[PDB]
């Protein structure tokens, strides 16, 4: 049961206490994923129209 | 400033449409002529989603009238509300379609298509932001259904990525007008499952047994059917003509209803139903709500199992009382719904009551019950089609045994479909 | 209409529990993995716990206490006696006992070889027992047998003077069942069974394990002196009278109260739901011996404990009364005793 | 002095962002209109409250945030609300329709329409930064634009300020005020593409909040406001250090630093006590033991889960009001000889404590009662993680029968990243079992 670091200003203070001692994916790369997932629905509305047309 | 464009087709499709933009013209303080005269801002808060707004504050429904014979929409014209509808909207042939799907959707339908999507366009070119589509029609005839389903393909062809609502009567032999019923209705079903998003079954046989035997009419009429037709339509789309939170939009709606894109077909049901001054607790409401009787699909939902849930309570009630009695109604049938999907069961309240009602409740099922529907379809549909019965209608309108074939295997697998996800 | 589900379908006590309740007419049963449940007999290992109190509008109960398996583990038990100041290292109804791991894995191997060779040189009796079993006087034979297994061990002192029945000169042990509500309140059921051995205790052979271990599977002399080596407190208190001129009450019971209070008042802390999201209860097993001076000393507890066959009945529809009706009601002269505090 | 920039995302983000620049004000003293009368650095100035105020020449301290969301109808109540003058137009985005709850919606479909403006506008906000910290975004993990649009704008953001922390306050989903069937889906989604772009993540569980609403507040049936005003209560004792002169966590590095010792165990618990109704005839003050020892308390955490049955890898104390250092070392010695508080064995056994003489600031009219003195106890346990089990149970429940799938997949979504996020989430609760349990 210590206290360390007490630290006091004027709207306050802090310390601590110790009771016990111990024992990224690229702008191009989230481009291709953005467009990837862009394309897969431009392929899905093209069956589509393809099989409205029919 | 989320749209939706409305559109009426056939006999059926107009005399339901409507009644309800009677119904709720009148909840949204609209008389006939589209000038408001309410007193409650909730009125007008989403009144553009299905009226537009003319010159000298007039509110217009965003509403198209469409059948292959004047008849009918002559009557609206001239019936209540009947000034309110843009006059340009109403889209009408002289053949008429003798209840005949190739008509409405090959032939006669055809040569009248084109001019009505011109007035859809018309009416979505002025959408700041359109959500999509609602259809009031019957399946049983010949316009409603077969040209119904030909604009619903045409459309979808137009704005693919909009949302496609039906609100579509079912045919039942107890109230039926032509034999062929079952060809034209399931002729339609296979169309609704591969273009819609949602649609709301209302079978002629519900509606019937729940005006003789619930409402205690002798001899119920199609004037009488309307009137559950429009008060169920009131209550399914209060989500989205008052200000809320769940279901708001057409798209949300869809995609806490539908966990499979084949199987979109709902039950609805409505609270109360009396044959009348006195006042009716949250625990009736609820009771009645689920309560076979009050549902207007004919399938008793302890035949199948809720995928998910919609309710909605209308009035000034206890929410914390409305939430009280769905845990219940949930907790005390939890085998009658899926335990796969976790809080399927979804509840809203709004503070408008519909006319004459202290309160009400409105139920939106997505049962596997509703396979029995389509079962009653597929075995009046087969009975005449082994023998090839009626064809020589269809077939002299250019059509071909295949055809009737492919619609009734899509059917019979949408039906096995439902069986597969009640186990 | 109250919702329970069943998780455990091993578990003999509640297999009846279960069966009164769809008697009463007034509990439906759910399958095992719908959530809308009121009740869980759950599993016996890895109950999921963290899913519990979380079904809006339902009040939700099971029947076992997260962590009460520091209570129900021979290794978890011996480091709770050791390390809780409320029972101490000093703790007089608990045999001297100690945590040794295999050596092909803290450990208390050294500290339990200076007590050894302290007996050793005081002439003591220095039989000791581990198990998870094996009795030996040398501690060669003890820790070279934990070594040839591969999981924990705990070597307790074995009990060389242990109380004796007449006729035969057997050994035996008690089994009190402790029912502990969603409240804290420590129920004992008054109907506890006494396992005896039906052979004679021989001090001068622990390699013949039959004398010693009065367990219902090894033993099954069997049911020559009682049915099925199963003597019940009405018959084991007339014996107390008769020989030794004292009641099960004064000699033995108070002491077994004392042990089943203190050791659940220890850990209340640390598995209570008084102020959860949930409930829990759950039934005990303790298990005792008692020796020629009449001293009551702590076996183990059980977590899952079955129940004698004749007092199937009364228990499990005690059960239901304290322990699932003071929860969910239904539309004596108690059983149990309440060991207040 | 180094600036802070607040991202509010999606419905819940906004408003309850509206709930805290709304305290923010009341406690800084700022006016509605932006003004700040005890500001005598006119135009400028390096002061505390200047980490999340910028400043005009006309006097007027405007907030560092930017507000996004997908459906112009939430946002646009900030442009006509109490608070309208507080931001400029560029620092309120929206779009014309949302994601539909659909995380696929709003991370792909509508999100790759509108990421290089967000960007843009924080990039506004950055280059009046002179020392910028790192941003912390509000959202909710079940709606589509809080859990598909916040992922995106986490990567981004790693992208183009890379050696910038990210704190997270995230709105944990609960069915009591929620309708979305799908949420689940949704939350562990935006975990797995987020979780190796955040540096701290508070969990805010609705349905603690809603239980706190009735049971302290006495509020039957709360709504948005009710627990808004709640959450930024707490938001508020966790970003104070930021905004008020002080030594703990004092930047937001300081966050990981002391509440993160392992980077992929970075949610911390929250603990906020005292609650008291504001219709109360009055209540008696509790006193620094009561509120730390309530500390302890299931019915008071963010997150229901018992503490008891994990290990604590930190614990800070953070006191508002009229609390001297004397008085908590007195409650923690009293609390660690009843409660049940067990350290993993490679962190030392201590609690980081801060005190702020300043006693909660409370809205007038709001819910909240003026409390003499309130503590919120910020501690890394490993029973966080029965709310990552609940959430995982019910995506397992559907994704068994590919139930709503096709919603996502109809987004140019593939089916794979559903497993793809499901095996993280079981890599993530394989990691807390391995840090507190024996
Ligand atoms: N605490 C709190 N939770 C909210 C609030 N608003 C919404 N939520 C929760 O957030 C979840 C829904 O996500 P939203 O934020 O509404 O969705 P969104 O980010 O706007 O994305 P969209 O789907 O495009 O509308 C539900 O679980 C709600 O309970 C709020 O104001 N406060
Ligand atoms: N310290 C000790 N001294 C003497 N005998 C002991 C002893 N510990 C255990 N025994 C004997 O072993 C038996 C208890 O064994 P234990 O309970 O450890 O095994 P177990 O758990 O498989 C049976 P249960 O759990 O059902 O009681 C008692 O009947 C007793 O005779
Ligand atoms: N509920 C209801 N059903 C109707 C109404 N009119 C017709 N029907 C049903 O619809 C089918 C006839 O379709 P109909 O609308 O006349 O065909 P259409 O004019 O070619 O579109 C039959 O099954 C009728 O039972 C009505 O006003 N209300
Ligand atoms: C999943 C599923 O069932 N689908 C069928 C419904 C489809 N959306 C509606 C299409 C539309 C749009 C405008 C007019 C008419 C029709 C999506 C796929
Ligand atoms: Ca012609
Ligand atoms: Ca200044
Ligand atoms: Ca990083
Ligand atoms: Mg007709
Ligand atoms: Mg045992
Ligand atoms: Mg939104």
């Amino acid at each position: 049961m210590e206290v360390i670091e007490l630290n006091k200003c004027t709207s306050g203070q802090s310390f601590e206490v110790i009771l016990k001692p111990p024992s990224d994916p690229s702008l191009e790369e989230i481009q291709k994923k953005l467009e990837a997932a862009e394309e897969r629905r431009k392929y899905q509305e093209a069956e589509l129209l393809k099989h409205l047309a029919e | 400033m989320r749209e939706i464009v409305h559109i009426q087709a056939g006999q059926c499709g107009n005399q339901i449409g409507a009644k309800f933009w009677e119904v709720i013209s009148d909840e949204h303080g609209i008389d006939p002529t589209g000038s408001y005269h309410g007193d409650s801002d909730l009125q007008l808060e989403r009144i553009n989603v299905y009226y537009n707004e003319a010159t000298g504050n007039k509110y217009v429904p965003r509403a198209i009238l469409v059948d292959l014979e004047p008849g009918t929409m002559d009557s609206v014209r001239s019936g209540p509300f009947g000034q309110i509808f843009r006059p340009d909207n109403f889209v009408f042939g002289q053949s008429g379609a003798g209840n005949n799907w190739a008509k409405g959707h090959y032939t006669e339908g055809a040569e009248l298509v084109d001019s009505v999507l011109d007035v859809v366009r018309k009416e979505s070119e002025s959408c700041d932001c359109l959500q999509g589509f609602q259809l009031t029609h019957s399946l049983g005839g010949g316009t409603g259904s077969g040209m119904g389903t030909l604009l619903i393909s045409k459309i979808r062809e137009e704005y693919p990525d909009r949302i496609m609502n039906t609100f579509s009567v079912m045919p039942s032999p107890k109230v039926s007008d032509t034999v062929v019923e079952p060809y034209n209705a399931t002729l339609s079903v296979h169309q609704l499952v591969e273009n819609t998003d949602e649609t709301y079954c209302i079978d002629n046989e519900a509606l019937y047994d729940i005006c003789f035997r619930t409402l205690k009419l002798t001899t119920p009429t199609y004037g009488d059917l309307n009137h559950l037709v429009s008060a169920t339509m009131s209550g399914v789309t209060t989500c989205l003509r008052f200000p809320g939170q769940l279901n708001a939009d057409l798209r949300k709606l869809a995609v806490n209803m539908v966990p499979f894109p084949r199987l979109h077909f709902f039950m609805p049901g409505f609270a109360p139903l009396t044959s009348q001054y006195r006042a009716l607790t949250v625990p009736e409401l609820t009771q009645q709500m689920f309560d076979s009787k009050n549902m207007m699909a004919a399938c008793d939902p302890r035949h199948g199992r809720y995928l998910t849930v919609a309710a909605i309570f209308r009035g000034r009630m206890s929410m914390k009382e409305v939430d009280e009695q769905m845990l219940n109604v949930q907790n005390k049938n939890s085998s009658y719904f899926v335990e796969w999907i976790p809080n399927n069961v979804k509840t809203a309240v709004c503070d408008i009551p519909p006319r004459g009602l202290k309160m009400s409740a409105t139920f939106i099922g997505n049962s596997t019950a509703i396979q029995e529907l389509f079962k009653r379809i597929s075995e009046q549909f087969t009975a005449m089609f082994r023998r090839k019965a009626f064809l020589h209608w269809y077939t002299g309108e250019g059509m071909d045994e295949m055809e009737f074939t492919e619609a009734e295997s899509n059917m019979n697998d949408l039906v096995s479909e439902y069986q597969q996800y009640q186990d | 209409m109250y919702t329970f589900v069943v998780r455990d379908e091993n578990s003999s006590v509640y297999a009846e529990v279960s069966r009164l309740l769809l008697a009463t007419g007034q509990w439906k049963r759910l399958r095992k993995d719908n959530p809308r449940f009121n009740l869980m007999l759950g599993e016996r290992n890895r109950l999921p716990f963290g899913r519990l109190g979380h079904e809006p509008g339902l009040v939700q109960l099971v029947n076992y206490y997260r962590g009460a398996d520091k209570l129900c583990r021979k290794a978890s038990l011996v480091k709770l006696i050791k390390t809780s100041p409320e029972l101490s290292e000093s703790c007089t109804w608990f045999p001297e006992s100690y945590v040794i791991y295999p050596t092909n894995l803290t450990d208390e191997r050294e500290v339990f070889l200076a007590a050894y060779n302290r007996r050793r040189e005081g002439r003591e009796g220095n039989v000791w027992i581990a198990k998870s079993i094996l009795i030996s006087s040398e501690a060669s034979e003890l820790l070279d047998f934990i070594d040839e297994q591969g999981q924990v061990h705990v070597i307790q002192k074995y009990l060389e003077k242990p109380l004796l029945l007449e006729p035969g000169h057997r050994k035996f042990d008690i089994r009190s069942w402790v029912l502990v509500d969603h409240l804290y309140n420590i129920y004992l059921y008054r109907e506890g069974v006494l396992r005896t051995s039906s052979e004679p205790y021989n001090s001068a052979n622990f390699q013949d394990k039959t004398c010693h271990l009065t367990n219902h599977c090894i033993q099954k002399n069997y049911g020559r002196y009682e049915e099925g080596n199963e003597m019940f407190f009405e018959e084991f208190n007339q014996y107390l009278m008769d020989a030794l001129n004292t009641t099960l009450e004064n000699s033995i019971l108070l002491q077994i109260k004392h042990i089943i209070r203190s050791c659940l008042m220890c850990i209340e802390p640390a598995i209570s739901t008084k102020h959860l999201h949930y409930q829990s209860f759950q039934l005990f097993g303790f298990d005792f011996m008692v020796d020629e001076e009449l001293k009551v000393w702590l076996i183990e507890v059980n977590g899952a404990p079955a129940c004698a066959q004749k007092l199937y009945a009364e228990l499990c529809q005690g059960i239901v009364d304290v322990a699932i009706s003071s929860v969910f009601p239904l539309a004596p002269t108690s059983i149990f005793i309440k060991l207040h505090h | 002095m180094r600036e802070c920039i607040s991202i509010h995302v999606g419905q819940a983000g906004v408003q309850i962002g509206n709930a805290c620049w709304e305290l923010y004000c009341l406690e800084h003293g700022i006016q509605p209109d932006g003004q700040m009368p005890s500001d005598k650095t006119i135009g400028g100035g390096d002061d505390s409250f200047n980490t999340f105020f910028s400043e005009t020449g006309a006097g007027k301290h405007v907030p560092r945030a930017v507000f996004v969301d997908l459906e112009p109808t939430v946002i646009d109540e900030v442009r006509t609300g109490t608070y309208r003058q507080l931001f400029h137009p560029e620092q309120l985005i929206t779009g014309k329709e949302d994601a539909a709850n659909n995380y696929a919606r709003g991370h792909y479909t509508i999100g790759k329409e509108i990421i290089d403006l967000v960007l843009d506008r924080i990039r506004k906000l950055a280059d009046q930064c002179t020392g910028l910290q790192g941003f912390l975004v509000f959202h909710s993990f079940g709606g589509g634009t809080g859990s598909g649009f916040t992922s995106l704008l986490m990567e981004r953001l790693s992208v183009d300020y890379g050696k910038k922390s990210k704190l997270e306050f995230s709105i944990y989903p609960a069915p009591q005020v929620s309708t979305a069937v799908v949420e689940p889906y949704n939350s562990i989604l935006t975990t797995h593409t987020t979780l190796e772009h955040s540096d701290c993540a508070f969990m805010v569980d609705n349905e603690a909040i809603y239980d706190i609403c009735r049971r302290n507040l006495d509020i039957e049936r709360p709504t948005y406001t009710n627990l808004n005003r709640l959450i930024s209560q707490i938001v508020s004792s966790i970003t104070a250090s930021l905004r008020f002169d002080g030594a703990l966590n004092v930047d937001l590095t300081e966050f990981q630093t002391n509440l993160v010792p392992y980077p992929r165990i970075h949610f911390p618990l929250a603990t906020y006590a005292p609650v008291i109704s504001a219709e109360k005839a009055y209540h008696e003050q509790l006193s620094v033991a009561e509120i730390t020892n309530a500390c302890f308390e299931p019915a008071n955490q963010m997150v229901k889960c018992d503490p008891r049955h994990g290990k604590y890898m930190a614990c800070c104390l953070l006191y508002r009001g009229d609390v001297v250092p004397k008085d908590v070392n007195a409650a923690i010695a009293t609390i660690k000889t009843k409660r049940s508080i067990q350290f993993v064995d490679w962190c030392p056994t201590g609690f980081k404590v801060g005190i702020n003489y300043q006693p909660p600031t409370v809205v007038p009219g709001g819910d909240l009662a003026k409390v003499q003195r309130a503590v919120c106890m910020l501690s890394n346990t490993t029973a966080i993680a029965e709310a990552w089990a609940r959430l995982d149970h019910k995506f397992d429940l559907m994704y068994a029968k590919r139930a709503f799938v096709h919603w996502y997949v109809g987004e140019g979504m593939e089916e794979g990243e559903f497993s793809e996020a499901r095996e993280d989430m079981a890599a993530l609760e394989k990691d807390y079992e391995e840090v507190g349990v024996d």
